[PDB]
């Protein structure tokens, strides 16, 4: 039986959708019981406005396993405990000498300069999960639970394993990025080095 | 690829991909890739020698099998992934011979190329010649003669 | 003219966002997680290249010469280093792809020059 | 009937289905009784005349006689009707038949 | 724009004119085709607020036979209208002694305007229309067959000679634009002559609904 | 599915199951399909 | 039936033999091949050197795109025709195709001189791999 | 080419090359290298204080290609925007010195990146020239005698004039049979439903005959009129446009047993 392949970033374009380009990845790490749980980082395309009188720029999105709503890519950096906004750049973009990919990521990154500490980015996480939260608490450790087991399972499931996940998820951003910069082109569903 | 050629640490379903463009270098261990054996081409000039021949064709003397010429580093197996950053000739009697050149850059030679086709496209005298819809009812068929 | 580059904070690291002075009339960039200031280099805040006239050959990456899958020429030698042997290639990029330039990189050891024919 | 059908048919072309073949049963009845058409003929061509007159009140699509069934009768063998003043002509029938 | 508005107010008057005439009314010859410097001659070449301006030239036409009944077009200034402007209109036609009425809006009208305009129907009749509507004589288009009124007497005939009721006819829409072009009401058979490529002509009938 | 009702009734005319005319006569000329032959004008494309 | 029973005394076949043109035809399909891929070569080093054109209507791409499909679609009409005037009246291929019982011009042209352009979805042989089709042909290789 | 440019939809994004927006507090110095702001300094437009006050700007540079192509005037480009935002804005132009066509925007007198916001919004849907709804739009002499003007000579022969044809992406007519120099008789459309809206049932009739015919006769076969006059009666017997699936077969009074005859069984059962 064919399939896609596993742990590896794809990068679609969902022309009918929202989303101008849709990044996804099936983790699915080896030896483990549970099956896998692809995470897609969209964009949020409305190339013009975003319907509103203040919303100019594109925003990237991030559907997480056993959660319901669009996620913020900033919201779930923080999440992982990183803070700056100067670090997130740092694990997205790789060069700071190209002004250009990082004015593409402003508008991402300028959607959730509200929140800006652990605990909150984790309270959001927690907020519209398939499990909803009860309180503050029991809604901060099943956010913790899915960013830890749930999302990005081959980088890794233990409590070191934040910066690892942390350079992955940048990395499929970064991808993203290229993707709507068409620096590297799109991937095919059909190429059968995307399958196993 | 030089310990794959050689069969220390990294199995022969490994593959190596270096993408050269954008700098990454992937290497994958999956259960699951679909890979074919091809020839490897140091210089312009094949790895598969005539020693190699002379000692295939006295099989069940010499105990010499295809996975001894697999740990000859002569050929190696190349999945769809390495196809994508891979030079490969076709036939060496004509794209390893000097010319109007067209890459003089191989790294891979088919082996054979009748050995792209499946087993009921394989019983078909000269499919080349026949049409491409007739090959696969053909394969439809060959499927279904009694015998 | 020229892109603009995101503004850094110096304290907490944020990303530092223009403002006015009602004062003195000038540009100053200023976080919004902690109170810091800085005064603008350039009246440029935002930019957008909708034409689209991009600089290929920063793009470009020398170690591309390294692959066997390119096509070579000795009919180009390279600017700088004089060596007879250069690989050509396309664009390999989307908002692109629409003419067919040739962008050539010399294949010579330690000088991984690049230009466009 | 000139004016009508450039009026029908804006695009010049006369390619146009309709039930009998006027020119093959002309030709045939040329075989049947041994024209010859070297000598003169022996129609009368007002017998044509009247003859193309009476077949067209023969060829009936809708009967009565109240003008909309008449108007009704016209436009369903207006065409036709056309098409057989065309072939079966007086200076045709004297001529090239 | 000036010599657009001018243009286009030309245009709608023409077809205004013609719509008239294929309703049968009485059009005078020049009226019914007149040219483009004429119309600026005979009002003032300036809509933008000027001499050509709206309800100068709202358009009374009676009919060729029964000269009673006039249907004096109207045109209204605001692109939008509404239920305050239409009364205006309707003070006018009960000044008037005459019930049909044609009114020319420029923008889309309020639907509560839209509801007031059926709200008079059996008193007297009003029919609206769009500019772009009245733009393009519709009825010159290659497109659209010869779309003729029939009189109830004609209705009995036709009807008594095929031996089929009203409820049999192949029917078309009262929103139709050519029914609101000939302001047909529901009931009332509209022979089409259309040309057919394999009978030379065909008369096919319409009872609306 | 849509018209396996539409027949020719016996005053020549087209009408479907509920009795409503289609057409006036079938093909608007009250001809069937099979009789019938490609022929040229001769009155069309003429000069004068 | 007895179309048929004058068939049997007369006989109707097809072979190898009606599949085959003279040296002189084969020498001018191949002219013909030579020639179209030389012009496709020197139409693509025109488009390299930015000194080909575009098209008013589409972009520099389509009008190279449009050239080598239709240099290409002259070279199978123009082999095609060379073809089909060697049949010297007893090939089958052409007792079927004159007849119209079986077959068409196509079909000899493609038995004899040459199959022709490949499509897919009504352009060319996509490229698959990276920026090529096969993994025998050097990258960015828009030939024929 | 001047009717193909006043029907194609034309909007700012299509005929800038860039923009930017700047912080010029003193438009006598400006920052952007411009002298050409002698307007400016000696306009009597409200000088600034509650007018140009705005010190940031939006800088957009246009391209000389498509200025040309699309027939456009810097006039009629602040015209049109002066129009579509009334006086809260202020555009001065370039004249045709050099080939950098220069447009400067300020707010005249939410804070910042209100111009950014309305930068997007002036990208979208300004709508230069031509109609909505439709995209590019391409033109063509015709080769087959359906298209080509087919006149009368006076000696009654038949000829066949080969004259300009447009053929559009979109889809609006009432709109485009509204143009000046486009035959309002002959113009015909490709939609079916726009028709309806447009010319009626009748004049659908006839062209769904046509579409039809033309897609049964595109690849050379032949069928008769009968059939085509019938479907297309069938279709347009009832006044509106009754389309070939349960939505418009199963709405008209047939039947119980004749409607649930078709993919829909039980539901008009019930409904019966
Ligand atoms: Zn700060
Ligand atoms: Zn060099």
């Amino acid at each position: 039986q064919e399939k896609m392949a596993t742990n590896t970033v794809y990068v679609f374009a969902k022309k009918d959708s929202k989303y101008a380009y849709t990044g996804e990845c099936r983790s699915c790490l080896e030896n483990s019981s549970r099956p896998t749980s692809t995470i897609w980082v969209s964009m949020l395309a409305r190339g013009g406005q975003g319907a509103k009188k203040s919303a100019i720029g594109q925003r990237i999105v991030a559907t997480l396993p056993y959660i319901k709503q669009e996620v913020p890519i900033i919201i779930v950096f923080r999440a992982l405990g990183f803070v700056s906004d100067r670090d997130i750049l740092e694990h997205i973009i790789y060069d700071f000498e190209d002004p250009e990919m990082m004015e593409m990521v402003k508008p991402s990154l300028d959607e959730a300069f509200v929140i800006q500490e652990q605990n909150v980015a984790l309270n959001f996480i927690g907020s519209r999960g398939a499990k909803p939260g009860v309180t503050k608490e029991k809604r901060i450790k099943y956010a913790k639970e899915v960013l830890q087991k749930e999302m990005l399972p081959h980088v890794g499931v233990s409590d070191f394993c934040e910066t690892k996940k942390a350079y992955f998820l940048g990395y499929m951003v970064h991808r993203l990025l290229l993707a709507a910069l068409g620096r590297r082109e799109l991937d095919d569903r059909d190429h059968y080095g995307n399958k196993r | 690829r030089k310990l794959r050629r050689q069969m220390d640490i990294i199995v022969s379903e490994v593959s190596m991909i270096r993408d050269i463009r954008e700098r990454e270098i992937r290497i994958y261990t999956d259960a699951g890739r679909i890979c074919r054996p091809l020839l490897i081409v140091e210089k312009q000039k094949l790895l598969l020698k005539k020693r190699h021949i002379d000692q295939l064709k006295e099989r069940e003397y010499n105990n010499y099998s295809w996975q001894d010429l697999v740990a000859s580093g002569v050929v190696e197996y190349i999945d769809t992934l390495e196809e994508e950053t891979v030079m490969l000739a076709m036939t060496p009697d004509d794209l390893q011979e000097k010319e109007v050149a067209y890459c003089s850059t191989y790294t891979h030679c088919e082996i054979h190329p009748s050995m792209i086709l499946g087993v009921c496209a394989s019983i078909i005298p000269f499919p080349d010649h026949n049409q491409s819809p007739r090959n696969t009812y053909q394969s439809a068929m060959g499927k279904q003669a009694m015998g | 003219p020229g892109f603009v580059g995101i503004r850094f904070c110096q304290e907490c690291n944020n990303m530092l966002y223009p403002k006015e002075d009602k004062e003195n009339r000038i540009l100053l960039y200023a976080c919004r997680n902690c109170d810091y200031q800085q005064e603008a280099d350039n009246s440029c805040i935002y930019v957008n290249k909708i034409t689209h006239e991009v600089d290929e050959l920063t793009q470009i990456i020398a170690d591309v010469s390294q692959d066997p899958t390119l096509p070579r020429t000795e009919d180009h030698p390279c600017q700088k280093c004089g060596h007879k042997e250069a690989v050509f290639f396309q664009s390999h990029s989307a908002r692109a792809e629409d003419a067919m330039r040739l962008y050539y990189v010399c294949t010579a050891p330690h000088c991984g020059h690049r230009w466009t024919e | 009937d000139r004016e009508v059908l450039r009026v029908i048919f804006p695009t010049g072309d006369s390619k146009v289905v309709l039930p009998c073949n006027l020119l093959r049963m002309i030709w045939n009845a040329q075989k049947i009784f041994h024209i010859n058409p070297r000598l003169p003929s022996d129609l009368h061509p007002i017998k044509v005349v009247e003859g193309v007159k009476e077949l067209s009140k023969k060829l009936v699509i809708v009967n009565g006689d109240d003008p909309l069934s008449r108007q009704a009768q016209e436009n369903a063998t207006l065409l036709f009707n056309i098409h057989l003043r065309s072939t079966l002509c007086s200076r045709r029938m004297a001529e090239e038949f | 724009d000036d010599e657009e508005e001018t243009y286009r107010l030309w245009k709608i008057r023409k077809t205004i004119m013609q719509l008239c005439h294929d309703r049968g009314y009485l059009v005078t010859q020049d009226e019914l085709d007149q040219t483009l410097e004429e119309f600026k001659a005979q009002f003032g070449d300036k809509p933008s607020e000027g001499r050509p301006r709206r309800t100068d030239l709202t358009v009374l036409v009676a009919h060729n036979d029964d000269p009673t009944d006039q249907m004096f077009v109207f045109f209204p200034e605001e692109p939008k209208v509404g239920i305050k402007t239409i009364k205006v209109y309707c003070q006018r036609m009960q000044e008037e002694n005459i019930t049909r009425a044609l009114i020319v809006v420029q923008q889309g009208m309020t639907p509560s305007a839209k509801q007031s305009l059926v709200d008079m129907a059996p008193k007297y009749i009003l029919e609206q229309f769009l500019q772009q509507e009245l733009l393009i004589n519709i009825t010159e288009h290659e497109l659209v067959p010869e779309h003729v009124v029939m009189t109830k007497e004609e209705v009995t005939e036709l009807l008594a000679r095929y031996k089929l009721r009203e409820n049999q006819l192949p029917r078309i829409q009262a929103g139709d634009p050519v029914a609101r072009y000939f302001g047909i009401k529901r009931g009332q058979v509209v022979k089409i002559i259309r040309p057919s490529e394999t009978a030379g002509r065909y008369i096919t009938y319409r009872l609306v609904q | 599915k849509s018209m396996e009702s539409v027949m020719v009734k016996y005053d020549a005319t087209v009408r479907n199951s509920i009795n409503q005319v289609v057409q006036l006569r079938y093909g608007e000329d009250g001809l069937a399909g099979e009789s019938v032959e490609f022929q040229n004008l001769a009155t069309l494309k003429p000069s004068n | 039936t007895v179309i048929n029973n004058w068939l049997l005394i007369e006989g109707h076949t097809i072979g190898i033999g009606d599949s085959i043109a003279d040296s002189k035809t084969y020498q001018d399909i191949q002219n013909t091949i030579k020639k179209a891929k030389q012009d496709v070569i020197e139409v693509i080093e025109k488009a390299h050197n930015n000194e080909l054109e575009p098209t008013p209507g589409n972009t520099l791409r389509q009008t190279f795109e449009n050239q080598v499909n239709r240099i290409l679609n002259d070279a199978r009409d123009k082999t095609g025709s060379s073809a089909q005037k060697s049949l010297s009246e007893y090939n089958n291929f052409k007792s079927m195709v004159v007849s119209g019982a079986k077959g068409s011009k196509i079909n000899i042209s493609q038995v004899i001189a040459v199959v022709g352009q490949q499509n897919v979805e009504g352009k060319r042989i996509p490229f698959g791999f990276k920026h090529r089709t096969l993994p025998h042909f050097i990258k960015d290789d828009y030939g024929p | 080419k001047d009717i193909l440019c006043r029907l194609e939809h034309t909007t700012l994004r299509k005929v800038t090359a860039n923009t930017a927006i700047y912080y010029d507090p003193n438009p006598q110095s400006t920052v952007v290298a411009e002298d050409q702001e002698w307007v400016n300094v000696y306009y009597e437009m409200p000088d600034f204080d509650v007018a140009r006050i705005s010190p940031w700007l939006l800088r957009v540079e246009l391209d000389r290609k498509h200025m040309t192509d699309r027939k456009l005037t810097m006039e009629q480009i602040a015209e049109k925007i002066n129009a579509g935002f009334g006086d809260d804005l202020n555009c001065i132009f370039n004249d045709d010195n050099a080939e950098k066509l220069v447009l400067r925007i300020r707010i005249m007198n939410d804070d910042d990146v209100f111009l950014r916001c309305i930068e997007s919004n002036m990208l979208t849907d300004m709508t230069l020239q031509g109609i909505e709804q439709i995209s590019k739009v391409y033109m063509h002499l015709p080769q087959t005698d359906n298209k080509k003007k087919i006149i009368i000579t006076e000696d009654g022969e038949f000829k066949a004039l080969q004259e300009w044809i447009l053929e559009t992406d979109g889809v609006s007519l009432m709109r485009v049979l509204s143009e000046k120099d486009v035959d309002p008789v002959r113009t015909t459309s490709n939609d079916i439903v726009e028709i309806f809206t447009v010319l009626g049932i009748e004049a659908v009739r006839k062209a769904l005959e046509r579409e039809l015919y033309h897609v049964i006769s595109f690849d050379g076969s032949y069928v008769n009129y009968r059939h085509l006059a019938l479907l297309c009666d069938t279709m347009t017997c009832r006044g509106h446009l009754m389309a070939i699936t349960r939505h418009g077969v199963n709405r008209q009074d047939t039947g119980p047993l004749m409607k649930c005859s078709f993919e829909e069984t039980v539901d008009v059962l019930m409904e019966a």
